[PDB]
């Protein structure tokens, strides 16, 4: 809208055309990772990590 | 007795009506033959619609039209059409002068020549639409002449018939039979200047339809005897057969309609495979019937059973999607890969997910969920749509911020900053608009612009507005 | 003035029937289509179920072609596809409608069970329905020729009477024909006739039926509706965001069910259309009719034809009707429950170290509990750049920020409540105290009225977030505020169990220990010489204290001397404050001495005191029960030496009487009487034993040689402080425990010999586990019924409020100790206490006013009563005020947390049906049932009659299942005779004068006889007596007070006798009719004044009667009520508190008493 753009345009942001779904560690809860496991659909190519 | 639950008293309802023998449904469709060709004879008798038709044709060569939308066809292509019209407006143009009797037994060529024309269905309910407000606006001046005499003038209908039939145009019955002396004669001198001056459109029609009163009644008369009869018919052959159309229905119960609601369709197919028949090709009309109904239904279905109403050719496509994997499901004795029914159909391949997708049927928002308690499906699905509290003050907010902000500036860079965006005002303004509305024009408002923003881009100022980035 | 037309704030609300272009009005566009959005782009199809055209923008000020996206353009109809762009929202509220091609039988007029249609047409239902089914043909304005005007024929009836009656006669079939009906028929003609038709015949039969109709159809004159409505032209559909379509995961979607059934609806009228311009046949056309009428009733309400199910799911799609019953109930969700901001929830734990008005409150809770608070704070001093900073700052939990929630939290009360919420004080407000870890901590003294144990159970937080809530809290809700239960004027604030171990433990005396016999200056001293360890906490000690004395004007009087206490006692005098005499400590301090200290404490020095008292009370009872080194061990419980003696004696008496039953000298039923009667001795026996050696037998030595006294045995000190245990279960833990019972209840005749300190073995084990079984169960479903009992009775009550202040009335009930049998199981003064006198008092002699007319009897006025020997007090009920629609202070008593006269505004009915209500899980013909049967005004099953006239009786005719009785009066007239059941037999003696309301015959009776033929006082007396019978039989306190509001509710209503205004025999209230009296009496007619007669309604039925159809919509059969309120055009005006509440506007109780009032003043006035 207003505003905003006219603060985008004093700070010259790049604002993303992509949201942020990212999986993070339910509030108050903590411990240590022991493992991760990684599904991938049959003919996508898998990620690096993966 | 009635268990309600109207499949019964619609069972119940049609199992009255007897089925019909092989010879009756030859009888019912002689009869159709002779109700429809009634009205056909009577449109053929009536001037204005050869007249009509004339002047549309004329309107079709004239490109104000199409060969279509006039005749579907004769008896029999394009230049045959042109010289076939070429014939009726021959017959008519001979038919016109001979209105000298002898013009008889041309008349009736004049009527069958126009009977070899196959109107648009359209056109021809135009036609008998036309001729019957015609007999609306006989009935307008016939009950307007009635009343002003019997109920208004006090005349006895009984006397008022007298002079009344085979002429009901000229003066002899109005001027000369005033002065019979009746009880009722002298009385219509209030009314005769109400009478004979709504006569004008009665003569009117006389000229304009080429019929006398008389006839313009008798036609179309003969004409609505017909409709009757065809209606009559056919009403009685499709109620003979609606056994059949139950007896198809019941193939299609579970597809996502009604029981009664696909007999009903299927009913709707029968009523046009009885319009449609001709039993004179010996095609038995159980097996012809059969096809329109089945028809009525499959096509009913694949359009209004879902909640999310889809193309016809996206269901076939879909469905022959789920006979692959019947013959392919034991034999990749798990299930065929997502993307393998892809290679064995004939498009593109990567179109399989997407159609399956699209292809669902929403979730009841009423479904239980566990305990069986009040919580239901519906019950979770939160509003994403609704904006937040804890960001709705920060914008309330962000208006103090700019408004504090563009109150530093000077009134002329606050006016050019405000202008530039939406702010505090309607739309927003491109830079040569912001030039006419200040008189000082062009690049150089970009300058002020520029340095304005520069002056709020380094602080005192941008920590404020600096700290609204997240 | 204009008085205003667009928005205002409303008051009250209408129901009625709707019109077609009522209908039309709401409606924004036609629906014409069974589609719902494109399949590709989701935009809604126009014009469909979901339609941006009709209904409004998929996006917040966007039109849907895409052309005007800009919120300038507001109020513009976008050319292309004309949608005004405006917020979503709206899509929410827009209406929209169908034109039926043929009409339709609206279901909820058609099958409500006094068929709508029906009995204004005066037509039976199968009629009805059959003609709508197009099974029969009806008349309609049948003319004069052969034929009724509601008269059914057949098809071969219609054509013969067509073909002999040409016009003149008319008759049509189907949904058309019914509507024709309707259309046709005059109320006003009907009217007339019915009038005439009424004062011709003399039958009963005839004129109740004739009079009930004419009423009815006026009635439904006065409205507006009119017949036609009942058939619906057109068909309302509900906005779409209420029935919304939207998408999930994985590209899913789900829609509720109303679009199913509305796309039905839609597709066979569209059809219907169709089959009409196909000029099909009318057997098709007729069953299309039928299948609509079958559509839209199953849209409207489903399950009264066929119960269409959803698509491809078996679960029978919901309908609008069921879319406002909800389920679970009977509730209307502000009924049920609403999820609420600014709350929480935890587990509890004990924190003693609070003052009663504090509780502690997790960190982390208290946070996310005040965010918005802190966040404006923060900002407000300037910590924070902007409101976004100040969440950055919070979310980063910055170290700064924790003193500033310190100061959002220190004057701002939070609202605790626990999960059985029964009585008012399962809400109470405290203090926030900031609390490092995440459990909530409770003040110790607030367990009791929680009810809530430290084992695991949770409490809720909330947030009173506007002024007039944290004002409300404080004043109204606060801990410190409520001292006492709402029941009885008895502190609720009493220690529970650690801290009276530890003041009992303080408070006794030994025989001899160190410091015994020596002599203090005080108090201060004594506790110096215990903390040394040179005088014992507990030995006889002389003491030099001072006393005061409160008892000169207003003045408090100083008093010292020598005492003969102990130690204990007094170290702990230095917490009793001022005016209290030492009297109250120097005794032994057990549950119910400690709670009378309190008490007394109250009602002398006021709150403030009575507050601080009972936290350092609890402060030292602590503190002193851990010094105690209270314990509890194996050899802690004595088993009696004597146990195997008595078993063996008893065991010997069993086999003397199996001896006689072998040798047949006793039967077998005679037996088991006698050998169950042995062993129940025996029992009694273990237990006496047991206690007499537990008690008493600490034998210690003083100086001399021996002497006894009560034992320091911990179990014993624990059971007879109060702290814990009791006779009973000590006597299961030592002595034998019990004789069992099977299923059945045949009870075993040979009981457990063994106890829990002993072991059980199997079989003893098995057969107690049966009991254990019924306890749990039983208990477990008594919650339930208490539950439904007091839901009865605020259902009952509720609106009953402090209205007036002062109604004025001499009237009231005579108060007299209770005096059963024995001596007086409860005494006059807790009878009469807190209540105010209907009259001036006398002395044994007399013109000596000691208590003159209205004065509330506080504690000294009741003791002034007792020191003369006043054996009676004339007091003011709630059940005799003169003030309608709610009572007056004055007549209702003093009673409340606080312990002055009750508050003009307060609602008594609700706290009445809670003080009555919260005790009942711990009541055991008898029981919980007999009070149910009480307030329920049931007769029992085997009633008494008593005698309907005075004078001398006798007996006449015979044994034709009634023996008549004939009454005989001496100057009136004979003719009462009533028939009596020979069979039974009788009391009353054939030649002895009866007394109405004597005993004709034995056993319970039912009170509707009490109220007829003994009158008001007498059957609220029966009442109010007996409920206390089952209540005090098991030591439950619930004061007269509310027993008597639900009392008054019970009468609530009268039927008409005599007559000059209303109908003979109307049930009516009675404050309606006495206004109209007392109204009529003096202008009017000079006087026309009508008689009634008093009616006794039980709760479930009073409930029933309520004005306010928003109300009875919630706890009633929702879809009965709201036709049968619509039929007459009922028009409700809240007035009382649950229409409020749905509403969602301010209590007409409390503090919204003000507004209300105040506004409904301003109503009907200048
Ligand atoms: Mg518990
Ligand atoms: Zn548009
Ligand atoms: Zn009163």
């Amino acid at each position: 809208t207003p505003e905003e753009k006219l603060l985008r345009a004093i700070f010259g942001e790049k604002a993303s055309d992509v949201k942020d779904s990212s999986l993070r560690v339910p509030n108050g809860v903590s411990g240590t990772v022991i493992d991760v496991q990684v599904f991938t659909r049959d003919g996508v190519e898998k990620d690096k990590r993966a | 007795g009635r268990t309600t639950d109207p499949v019964r008293m619609y069972m119940r309802e049609m199992g009255t009506v007897e089925l019909l023998t092989r010879e009756g449904e030859i009888d019912i469709a002689k009869r159709i033959e002779d109700g429809i060709n009634q009205v056909q004879c009577s449109v053929a008798e009536y001037p204005e619609a050869i007249t009509y038709l004339l002047e549309q044709y004329d309107r079709v060569e004239a490109e104000e039209a199409r060969l279509s939308d006039l005749i579907t066809g004769f008896v029999d292509d394009p230049e045959l059409a042109r010289e076939k019209f070429a014939e009726l407006r021959a017959q008519y143009v001979v038919t016109r002068d001979t209105i000298k009797a002898t013009a008889q037994e041309e008349i009736l060529k004049l009527s069958e020549v126009f009977k070899q024309f196959r109107l648009v269905p359209k056109q021809f309910d135009y036609l008998v639409n036309s001729m019957r407000v015609m007999m609306d606006r006989v009935r307008t001046q016939e009950r307007l002449i009635m009343k002003l005499c019997v109920e208004q003038c006090k005349m006895p209908k009984k006397n008022f018939i007298t002079l009344f039939t085979g002429n009901e145009t000229s003066d002899t019955w109005f001027n000369a039979a005033i002065a019979m002396n009746k009880p009722w004669s002298e009385k219509l001198h209030d009314v005769s200047e109400e009478v004979h001056r709504a006569l004008q459109k009665l003569q009117q029609i006389e000229e304009e339809t080429g019929l006398t009163i008389e006839q313009v009644k008798d036609i179309n008369r003969r004409m609505s005897i017909g409709e009757a009869k065809a209606r009559r018919a056919k009403k009685e052959m499709v109620e003979a057969n609606l056994r059949l159309v139950i007896s198809i229905a019941k193939k299609y119960t579970n597809r996502g309609l009604q029981f009664l609601d696909l007999i009903q369709e299927g009913n709707i197919g029968l009523m046009k495979a009885v319009d449609k028949f001709e039993y004179r090709r010996g095609y038995k009309f159980s097996t012809y019937a059969t096809w329109w109904i089945r028809q009525a239904i499959t096509r009913s279905i694949a359009d209004q059973a879902r909640t999310i109403r889809i193309p016809v050719h996206m269901i076939e496509t879909i469905n022959k999607l789920n006979r692959i994997s019947r013959q392919m499901l034991q034999e990749m004795g798990r299930e065929p890969t997502p993307e393998e029914l892809a290679e064995r159909m004939l498009m593109p391949e990567d179109k399989i997910r997407k159609v399956l997708k699209i292809a669902k049927e929403p979730i009841s928002m009423e479904t239980p969920i566990g305990d069986d308690e009040d919580s239901h499906l519906g019950d979770f699905i939160e509003d994403t749509t609704l904006e937040l509290p804890l960001d709705s003050a920060t914008t309330e907010s962000l208006r103090a911020a700019t408004h504090d902000v563009l109150a530093g500036l000077t009134a002329r860079e606050a006016k050019v900053l405000r202008m530039r965006f939406g702010i505090d005002m309607n739309t927003d303004y491109t830079l040569e608009e912001v030039g006419k509305q200040f008189d000082v024009t062009r690049e150089r408002i970009r300058q002020i612009e520029a340095k304005a923003l520069r002056k709020l881009r380094h602080p005192s100022r941008s920590e404020v507005l600096r700290s609204f980035l997240d | 003035l204009k008085a205003q037309t667009k928005t205002e704030e409303f008051d009250a609300i209408k129901i009625a029937l709707a019109s077609p272009d009522m209908i039309r009005s709401w409606s924004f566009g036609e629906v014409k289509k069974p589609e719902t959005i494109n399949y590709r782009t989701f935009k809604p199809e126009r014009d469909g179920l979901f339609c941006a055209r009709i209904f409004g923008p998929v996006k917040d000020y966007e039109c849907l072609c895409g052309k005007y996206k800009r919120l300038k353009h507001r109020g513009v109809i976008c050319e292309k596809c004309g949608v005004e762009v405006t917020q979503t929202k709206v899509r929410r509220e827009r209406m929209g409608h169908i034109e039926l091609a043929s009409p339709t039988a609206h279901i909820w007029f058609l099958k409500s069970l006094p068929s709508r249609i029906g009995l204004l047409l005066d037509m039976p239902l199968r009629d009805i329905e059959r003609v709508l089914y197009f099974e029969s043909y009806v008349v309609i304005e049948g003319g004069m020729t052969n034929l009724e005007r509601q008269q059914i024929l057949t098809e071969e009836q219609y054509l013969d009477a067509l073909e002999e009656f040409g016009d003149e006669f008319d008759a049509k079939m189907g949904a058309e024909a019914i509507q024709a009906l309707l259309k046709s028929m005059d109320l006003e003609q009907e009217c007339e006739q019915l009038r005439e038709e009424l004062n011709e015949t003399n039958s009963e039969t005839k004129r109740k039926k004739l009079t009930k109709r004419i009423k009815l159809l006026e009635a439904f004159v006065q409205s507006g509706n009119k017949p036609e409505w009942m058939i619906l032209t057109v068909l309302p559909v509900l906005p779409p965001d209420l029935r919304p379509l939207v998408p999930l995961d994985g590209g899913r979607f789900a829609t509720s069910d109303l679009n199913d059934l509305y796309r039905r609806v839609i597709n066979r009228n569209n059809r219907l259309k169709r089959l009409l311009d196909l000029a099909a046949p009318d057997i098709i056309v007729r069953n299309e009719k039928r299948m609509l009428q079958e559509a839209v009733d199953a849209l409207l309400d489903n399950g009264r034809r066929g119960r269409a199910i959803t698509g491809s799911n078996k679960r029978p799609l919901k309908s609008l009707a069921d879319m406002i019953k909800g389920k679970q109930g009977r509730f209307r969700q502000n009924l049920l429950g609403k999820r609420v901001d600014y709350s929480g929830r935890s587990v509890i734990t004990v924190g003693p170290y609070l003052r009663l008005h504090q509780c502690g409150l997790p960190k982390k809770m208290a946070l996310e509990l005040f965010k918005p608070f802190i966040y404006g704070k923060l900002e407000l001093r300037g910590l924070a750049t902007t409101i976004k900073a100040a969440k950055k700052m919070v979310e980063r939990e910055e170290a700064v920020v924790w003193d500033i929630l310190d100061e959002v939290i220190r004057e701002h009360p939070v609202l605790l409540n626990r999960a059985p919420t029964l009585h008012r004080l399962g809400i109470q407000a405290f203090e926030p105290v900031l609390i490092e870890g995440k459990a909530i901590q409770l003040h110790p003294l607030v367990c009791a009225a929680y009810n809530a144990d430290f084992d695991g159970d949770q409490m809720a937080v909330h947030v009173p977030l506007t002024l007039e809530a944290q004002l409300e809290a404080r004043a109204l809700m606060m801990s410190t505020n409520n001292i006492l239960s709402p029941a009885n004027g008895e502190p609720i604030i009493v220690p529970s169990q650690d801290v009276v171990l530890g003041l009992y433990y303080m408070t006794r005396d030994c025989v001899n220990a160190k410091g015994e016999g020596m002599v203090l200056t005080g108090p201060k001293e004594a506790e110096r010489l215990y903390r040394s360890g040179l005088a014992s906490l507990h030995a006889r000690v002389k003491v030099r204290i001072t006393e005061y004395e409160k008892d000169a004007n207003g003045e408090l009087v100083a008093k010292t001397s020598l005492k003969d206490t102990t130690v204990g006692r007094a170290i702990l005098w230095m917490i009793v404050p001022k005016g209290l005499p030492y009297s109250i400590v120097n005794q032994a301090l057990g549950k119910k001495a400690i709670s009378k200290m309190l008490n007394t404490c109250y009602r002398i020095l006021g709150l403030k005191p009575t507050v601080i008292f009972a936290d350092q009370i609890m402060y030292t009872g602590f503190a002193y029960a851990a010094r105690s080194g209270a314990s509890v061990g194996i050899d802690d419980m004595v088993i009696p030496e004597k146990k195997h003696e008595i078993i063996s004696e008893a065991e010997a008496e069993v086999a003397e009487i199996q001896e006689q039953f072998q040798s047949g000298l006793v039967t077998a039923g005679e037996r088991y009487n006698k050998v169950i009667d042995i062993w129940a001795a025996a029992n009694d026996r273990v237990s006496k034993a047991m206690m007499d050696n537990l008690q008493t037998e600490t034998v210690i030595n003083r100086d001399g040689q021996e002497e006894k006294q009560v034992s320091f045995n911990s179990i014993y000190m624990m059971a007879d402080s109060g702290a814990r245990g009791s006779a009973a279960q000590i006597r299961q833990l030592a002595g034998m425990r019990g004789l069992m019972a099977k299923p059945d209840g045949s009870i075993i005749e040979t009981p457990i010999t063994a106890n829990f300190r002993e072991g059980l073995n199997v079989l003893q084990y098995f057969i107690s586990t049966h009991g254990a079984r019924k306890g749990l169960a039983d208990t477990a479903l008594k919650t339930a019924n208490s539950g439904y009992l007091t839901r009865r009775l605020v259902d009952v009550a509720q609106d009953l409020v402090v209205t007036e202040d002062d109604c004025g009335t001499h009237e009231g009930i005579m108060m007299t100790p209770v005096i059963e049998g024995g001596d007086v199981k409860e005494p006059l003064r807790d009878r009469v206490l807190g209540r105010v006198t209907a009259e001036d008092v006398l002395k044994p002699g007399t013109a000596d006013i000691l208590v003159p007319r209205n004065t509330l009897l506080h504690e000294q006025w009741c003791d002034l009563l007792e020191e003369n020997s006043v054996d009676a007090v004339k007091v003011r009920s709630v059940v005799s005020c003169d003030t309608d629609f709610g009572v007056c202070a004055h007549c209702y008593g003093r009673d409340l947390a606080r312990g002055h006269i009750i508050n003009k505004g307060e609602a008594i009915g609700v706290i009445a049906a809670q003080s009555i209500g919260e005790p009942g899980t711990q009541l055991t013909t008898g029981g919980l049932p007999r009070v149910a049967d009480l307030f329920e005004a049931r007769r029992p099953k085997e009633p008494a009659i008593l005698a309907e006239i005075s004078g001398i009786v006798s007996f006449g005719k015979e044994t034709k299942g009634k023996r008549r009785l004939v009454i005989t009066p001496v100057d009136g007239s004979d003719p009462y005779e009533e028939m009596i059941p020979k069979w039974r037999q009788l009391n009353v003696f054939e030649g002895e004068r009866v007394e109405r309301g004597d005993v004709i015959s034995d056993g319970p009776e039912a009170p509707h006889d009490i109220l007829r033929l003994r009158g008001v006082h007498a059957v609220t007396r029966y009442i109010v007596n007996e409920v206390q019978d089952v209540y005090r039989l098991q030591g439950v306190k619930i004061n007269d007070k509310h027993i008597e509001v639900i009392v008054r509710q019970m009468l609530r209503k009268a039927t008409i006798v005599n007559a000059g205004s209303s109908d003979f025999l109307e049930g009516e209230q009675v404050e309606y009719s006495r206004v109209k009296i007392a109204n009529r009496e003096l202008e009017a007619n000079g006087k026309v004044g009508a008689t009634y007669s008093r009616d006794l309604l039980g709760i479930t039925k009073a409930s029933l009667a309520t004005e306010s159809f928003i109300s009875a919509a919630s706890f009633q059969e929702t879809t009965r009520v709201l036709t049968e309120a619509a039929v007459a055009g009922k028009r409700d005006e809240l007035r009382g508190l649950k229409e409020n509440v749905i509403v969602g506007r301010l209590i007409p109780a409390g503090t919204g008493y003000a507004y209300h009032q105040d506004r409904m003043r301003r109503r009907a006035a200048g």
